[PDB]
C-alpha cells in the first residue's frame, strides 16, 4: 500500500541494474548492457508487521548515457550509492555522487553500498574507506549473484523509514 | 500551461510516458523561450514544490548545455542574449521565503549562470544585498556562493577568493544580524577557498603569495576569538570553527606557527568541558558527536606537523585521561546492544565500518600510542592508574555508572597490549601488572553489575596472558568456558569467544599450551553450540575461533574431529553464500588436513558432498558454491601428504575434470584451473 521511491547512483558500470533484476525475479546476468537513462523495477516487499513498496529508479553511470542526471531524484525518499569493491575509480567521485544527490532531496537515509564481495574486498580503492563516517550513511558490502547482504540495505531503509527497528520481511 | 505537463511526466515512473516526456524535453529545448518558461515556472509560488525543482534542474542542464559554445558540453541552438537578461533578472527572484529545496535547486541553478558570468561581469551584487535584507533571503545567497566557490576553477580562484573572503570575514565577525547557520556556512565557504587554494598552490604556486596570506591571520585570529565563546553557543558551529582551524594546520604550517601557542589552550579546554558534557548528556542518560570527532581529527592533524609533533607529547599523560573518559559505552549503546547481538559483533569487532565516539577515541589512543610508544606506554599507565583510584572513589559511594570507567580503562589499557607489556617487560613504568589483574580485571569478575563489564574483563585478560601465573590462567580459563554457557547473556558468551581466539594466539606463540589443553573439549563444545544459535554475524566469528583452536592441538582435533568436520560442512553448505564464511571453512580444512589420522574420516565425509556439488547443474545449486567447493579441493589436495587416497583419483579427479569441461563461468574455470595446475604437483 504505501509506495517508497528510491534511486541508486552507481558511477561507471558497477552493478546496479543485476542487483534489481537479481532482486526483483531472477538471477544474476553476466552480459554488460549499460542502462541509457531510467528503468523503474518495481519492486515490492512483506514485513513482519505491514508491507513496503520500494520502485527502484535504476539510473546511468556513464555521462553520454545520462539523459537526464539529478533530473529523476526529486520526491525520492532513499537512495543507494554504489561502488564496486573491484574497480577504482566508482570511489573517487563517491563525494560527487553525494552533493549531486543531497542537493534535490534533503538528507535522506542513503546506504552507500558495495557490490560483489567474491572477488577482491577494497582491492584498489583502499583496504578502508573514510566517507560514510560522519554522516548519515549506512555502509555495507552485497553481492548480486553470491547473494550476501542482498536483504540487508533494503532492510535498513525499511527501518529508518517507518522507523521501528523490529521489521523483518 | 502545456509547459509544465511533460515535467509531470519525466517524474512518472510509467516508462512510456516518460521516455515521451524526455523526447519532449530534449526537442524543445532549441526554441529560445525555454529557459524563461523555465524560470517563471520555478520562481512563481503556488505550485507543485516537485515541478518547482525539476523545472530548476532542468535549467542547469540548459545552461550547462545552450549557453557556451565553448564549453566541450554544447548543442547548437545556443541560447540569445534577450532571454539571458530575461531570466538574468527573473531567476534570482526566487532564493526567498521558500523551502530549502526549491532555494538550493535555483542556487545551483545560479552558480551555473554565475559560473560563466563572473569574467564579464553583470551585476553580482543582488545577493550581495541579500546579505543585509533578511533569514530564508540570506541562505540562498550562501547556497549560491557555496556552490560557486566550489565549481570555479584554478584560474578564477586568485581573482575571485580575494573578493569573497574578505566579505567572508565581514559576515563571520558580524555575530548581531547573521545567526549561527549563516555565520557557519560562511566559515565552510573560507574552508573551501582555503583548501582549494592550497592545491592550487600545490599545482601552480599564487596562493600564498602576495594575495589573500594576511587575510588568513585575519581569519585565524577571528577563529581564536571564536571558540571561548559558549546567542552563538551553538556547538555545530563550533565544530565548523574547529574544522576549519584543522584546515589551516594542515594545510600551510608555517603561517600557523605563531599563533598555534594561543590556539592549543582554548582547543584543551573544549576538549575537557566536552568531555565532562558528553559523560553528563549522553554516556549516563536517565551533533555533539560531530563535535567530538571535530576535536578528534584536530588532535590527528596535530600530530602530523613534525614541527608540531612534539606539542601533543608534552601534554599527552593529560590527554590519554580524557581519551579514556570518551570510550565509555553510552546508554543507547548498551539499548543498542542488548536488544540486537549482531549490532554488537559488528561494532566492537577492530575491523568495522561503524563510526561513534567510541570507536573515534580507539583509533586516536592506538595512534598516540604507536608514534610514541615509551611516553604512551607511561602515560597510559599513569592515567589509568588515576582512573582506577577515582572509581574506587566513586565506587565506595557506590554510584550507578561506576563501571563504565573499569571498562573504558580495560580497553584503553588491552587494545594497546604490545607497548604496554612490553615496558613492563623491562620494568620502564612502574605500574603493578599482576596487581592490575588480580584487584581489577579478576576481582571484577565476581561482580553482578553488568554483562558488558563481564565481557570485557574476559576480553582483557586474554592480552596479558604472557604475564600471569598459572593458577591465574586457570582461574580465567575456567570462568571464560563457563561464559560459552546458555545461561549468561549473549554478549558475554561473545565476547568470551574472543578472549578463547587471543588465549588460542597468546599461547601458542608463547609455546605453552599445555595449559589449555585440559578446556579444549567443552571450549570446542560450548563453540559448537554456539554458532548453532545465532546465525551470520556470531558465526563468522565462532568459525574463526574454531580454526585457531583447532590449530591449538591437533591431538585433540584427531581425537573429536567427527564433530568439527560434519558441523564445519553442514555450515559451509547451509552459508555458502558469505566469502569470509568460505574462507573460514577453507582454513578449517586446512589447518585439519595436516592431522593424518583425520584424513580417513575427513575425506570420506567431504568428497561424497563435494563431488555432489560438482555434479549438479550450474543452474541449480547456489551461485559461487562451485569456486568455494573447487578450492576447498584444492587446499585438501595440495595440504596433503604425497601419497594421494583411492577416492581423490577415482572421484575427485573425473569430477573436477568433467566440470572444467563442461562449465562456462569464468570465475569456475579459474579456479579450477589453479585446481588442476596443483593437481600436477603429484610426486
Ligand atoms: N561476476 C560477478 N559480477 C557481478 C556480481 N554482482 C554484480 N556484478 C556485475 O553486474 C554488472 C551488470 O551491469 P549492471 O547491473 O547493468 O550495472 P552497470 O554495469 O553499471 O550498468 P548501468 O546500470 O547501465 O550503469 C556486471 O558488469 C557485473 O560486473 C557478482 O556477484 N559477480
Amino acid at each position: 500500500v504505501p509506495t517508497f521511491k528510491l534511486v541508486l547512483v552507481g558511477d561507471g558500470g558497477t552493478g546496479k541494474t543485476t542487483f534489481v533484476k537479481r532482486h526483483l525475479t531472477g538471477e544474476f546476468e553476466k552480459k554488460y548492457i549499460a542502462t541509457i537513462g531510467v528503468e523503474v523495477h518495481p519492486l515490492s516487499f512483506y514485513t513482519n508487521f505491514g508491507e513496503i513498496k520500494f520502485d527502484v529508479w535504476d539510473t546511468a553511470g556513464l555521462e553520454k548515457f545520462g539523459g537526464l542526471r539529478d533530473g529523476y531524484y526529486i520526491n525520492a525518499q532513499c537512495a543507494i550509492i554504489m561502488f564496486d569493491v573491484t574497480s577504482r575509480i566508482t570511489y573517487k567521485n563517491v563525494p560527487n555522487w553525494h552533493r549531486d544527490l543531497v542537493r534535490v532531496c534533503e538528507n535522506i537515509p542513503i546506504v552507500l553500498c558495495g557490490n560483489k564481495v567474491d572477488v577482491k574486498e577494497r582491492k584498489v580503492k583502499a583496504k578502508t574507506i573514510t566517507f560514510h563516517r560522519k554522516k548519515n550513511l549506512q555502509y555495507y558490502d552485497i553481492s548480486a549473484k553470491s547473494n550476501y547482504n542482498f536483504e540487508k540495505p533494503f532492510l535498513w531503509l525499511a527501518r529508518k523509514l517507518a522507523g521501528n527497528p523490529q521489521l523483518e520481511f | 500551461e502545456a509547459l509544465v505537463d511533460t515535467l509531470t511526466g519525466i517524474l512518472s515512473p510509467v516508462q512510456e510516458v516518460r521516455a515521451a516526456a524526455e523526447e519532449q524535453i530534449k526537442v524543445l529545448e532549441v526554441t529560445e523561450e525555454f529557459g524563461v518558461h523555465l524560470a517563471e515556472l520555478t520562481v512563481d509560488p503556488q505550485g507543485a514544490l516537485a515541478i518547482r525543482q525539476l523545472a530548476s534542474v532542468i535549467l542547469k542542464q540548459y545552461v550547462e548545455t545552450h549557453w557556451c559554445a565553448q564549453s566541450e558540453k554544447f548543442r547548437p541552438p545556443e541560447t540569445t542574449e534577450r532571454a539571458k537578461i530575461v531570466i538574468r533578472e527573473l531567476l534570482p527572484n526566487g532564493l526567498r521565503e521558500s523551502i530549502s529545496k526549491v532555494r538550493s535547486s535555483v542556487a545551483y541553478a545560479v552558480s551555473a549562470i554565475a559560473h560563466w558570468d563572473w569574467p564579464e561581469a553583470w551585476p553580482q551584487l543582488f545577493n550581495l544585498l541579500m546579505e543585509m535584507l533578511v533569514l530564508n533571503a540570506v541562505h540562498g545567497a550562501m547556497r549560491v556562493l557555496t556552490e560557486f566557490t566550489r565549481e570555479v576553477t584554478d584560474t578564477q580562484m586568485p581573482l575571485v577568493a580575494p573578493v569573497i573572503l574578505p566579505e567572508m570575514y565581514k559576515i563571520f565577525t558580524m555575530a548581531e544580524v547573521y545567526g549561527i547557520r549563516t555565520r557557519s556556512r560562511a566559515v565552510e565557504i573560507f574552508t573551501t577557498c582555503a583548501h582549494m587554494i592550497c592545491n592550487m598552490e600545490e599545482l601552480e604556486k599564487g596562493a600564498a603569495k602576495v594575495l589573500i596570506f594576511p587575510v588568513v591571520q585575519q581569519f585565524t585570529e577571528a577563529f581564536v576569538q571564536a571558540l571561548q565563546i559558549p546567542p552563538t553557543s551553538d556547538s555545530g558551529f563550533k565544530m565548523e570553527v574547529l574544522k576549519a582551524v584543522t584546515a589551516l594546520v594542515k594545510n600551510f604550517p608555517k603561517h600557523m606557527v605563531s599563533s598555534m601557542q594561543q590556539i592549543l589552550p582554548i582547543v584543551w579546554n573544549t576538549l575537557t568541558e566536552s568531555a565532562a558534557f558528553y559523560v553528563r548528556t549522553e554516556v549516563n542518560y536517565t551533533g555533539f558527536e560531530n563535535l567530538v570527532f571535530s576535536i578528534f581529527e584536530f588532535v590527528h592533524a596535530l600530530l602530523e606537523n613534525s614541527k608540531f609533533k612534539s606539542t601533543v607529547k608534552k601534554a599527552l599523560p593529560e590527554l590519554i585521561y580524557y581519551i579514556i573518559l570518551y570510550m565509555q559505552i553510552t546508554e543507547e549503546q548498551i539499548k543498542v546492544w542488548t536488544a540486537n547481538p549482531q549490532q554488537f559483533v559488528e561494532d566492537e569487532d577492530d575491523d568495522t565500518f561503524s563510526y561513534t565516539v567510541r570507536i573515534a577515541a580507539q583509533d586516536l589512543l592506538l595512534a598516540v600510542a604507536t608514534d610514541f610508544q615509551n611516553e604512551s606506554a607511561a602515560a597510559l599507565a599513569a592515567a589509568a592508574t588515576r582512573h582506577l583510584q577515582e572509581a574506587e572513589q566513586t565506587k565506595n559511594s557506590g554510584t550507578e555508572h561506576w563501571w563504565k570507567i573499569h571498562e573504558a580503562c580495560m580497553l584503553a589499557l588491552g587494545s594497546v597490549k604490545a607497548i604496554i607489556t612490553d615496558s613492563v617487560k623491562n620494568g620502564r613504568i612502574h605500574f603493578d601488572m599482576h596487581g592490575f589483574l588480580t584487584n581489577v580485571i579478576l576481582a571484577d569478575l565476581n561482580l553482578s553489575v553488568s554483562p558488558f563489564l563481564l565481557g570485557r574483563a574476559l576480553w582483557a585478560a586474554s592480552r596479558f596472558t604472557v604475564a600471569m601465573s598459572p593458577e591465574l590462567i586457570q582461574q580465567f580459563l575456567q570462568a571464560t568456558v563457563s561464559g560459552l554457557h546458555e545461561t549468561q547473556p549473549p554478549s558475554v558468551r561473545i565476547s568470551a569467544v574472543r578472549a578463547i581466539w587471543g588465549y588460542c594466539d597468546q599461547l601458542k606463540v608463547s609455546e605453552s599450551t599445555h595449559v589449555l589443553q585440559p578446556f579444549l573439549p567443552s571450549i570446542l563444545d560450548g563453540l559448537i553450540h554456539l554458532a548453532a544459535q545465532f546465525s551470520s554475524e556470531v558465526l563468522n566469528l565462532v568459525m574463526e575461533t574454531l580454526c585457531i583452536v583447532c590449530t591449538v592441538d591437533p591431538e585433540f582435533t584427531a581425537s573429536m574431529e567427527s564433530k568439527i568436520c560434519p558441523f564445519t560442512i553442514a555450515i559451509f553448505l547451509k552459508y555458502s553464500n558469505d566469502p569470509v564464511v568460505a574462507s573460514l571453512a577453507q582454513d578449517i580444512f586446512k589447518e585439519l588436513s595436516q592431522i593424518e589420522a583425520c584424513q580417513g574420516p575427513m575425506q570420506m565425509r567431504l568428497i561424497p558432498t563435494l563431488v555432489s556439488i560438482m555434479q549438479a547443474p550450474a543452474d541449480k545449486i547456489p551461485a559461487g558454491l562451485c569456486a568455494t567447493a573447487i578450492d576447498i579441493l584444492t587446499t585438501v589436495v595440495r595440504n596433503t601428504k604425497p601419497p594421494l587416497s583411492q577416492l581423490l583419483i577415482c572421484q575427485a579427479f573425473p569430477a573436477v575434470a568433467q566440470c572444467t569441461l563442461h562449465t562456462d563461468d569464468n570465475a569456475t574455470m579459474q579456479n579450477g584451473g589453479e585446481c588442476l595446475r596443483a593437481y600436477v604437483s603429484v610426486t
